């Protein structure tokens, strides 16, 4: 439960599937809101219950408020800290492009994973997580698309 | 449904890191439900 | 997008 990268499973009778990823900064468990839903998460023998979320910026916060304020310097290359269903945690460095929209402009990484790996955290070059990933579009060739999604602390 | 957590790593930057993907810049819109969609 | 959103 310390500070880290995690996976977010389920299990049934049988085995286990990757549904996603999030983040422990500061007691607190970050993912996407598409990831759980809101269902309570098991972590060893505790239960963790979802404080905050919001279905539009879908992202989610369990044990309390959310943390990761570090924000995208609309300049610098990032890192995408994949962790892929049945895969050891890898970086994979990017230029973000951006979704504009009526709201403003958003970071977004061109970087195509699975869909369990939904939740995993995007860095600046101090390691700190400026969003998530996950959440995004196809474009007309079919090539997936990911904004940065970062909340409010 | 069991859903539970397990650590996967420590959250740091990786020097000389493998780069790749494009940095398109795309007319999008965001719905209620968060939803992103490209713009026609 | 294993999907095509998420």
């Amino acid at each position: 439960t310390t500070d880290g990268v995690y996976r977010v499973m389920t299990r049934r009778l049988l085995g286990s599937t990757q549904v996603g990823v999030g983040v422990m900064q500061e007691g607190v468990f970050h993912t996407m809101w598409h990831v759980t839903k809101g269902a309570a998460l098991r972590s060893g023998e505790g239960r963790l219950d979802p404080y905050w979320g919001d279905v539009k910026q879908d992202l989610v916060s369990y044990c309390g408020p959310w943390k990761l304020d570090a924000a995208w310097d609309g300049l610098s290359e990032v890192q995408l800290l994949a962790v892929p269903p049945g895969e050891r945690a890898k970086n994979i460095q990017t230029l973000p492009g951006i979704f504009k929209t009526k709201d403003g402009d958003i970071g977004a990484v061109a970087l195509d994973y699975p869909a369990g790996t939904s939740g995993s955290p995007i860095l600046d070059k101090c390691g700190r997580v400026i969003g998530l990933y996950g959440n995004g579009v196809v474009i007309k060739n079919g090539s997936y698309v990911s904004a940065i999604t970062q909340g409010k602390r | 449904v069991d859903m539970y957590i397990e650590r996967a790593g420590d959250i740091t930057w990786e020097k000389d890191a493998e780069v790749t993907g494009n940095s398109p810049r795309l007319d999008v819109a965001l719905d209620e439900s968060g939803d992103f969609s490209l713009v026609e | 997008k294993g999907x095509v959103k998420k």
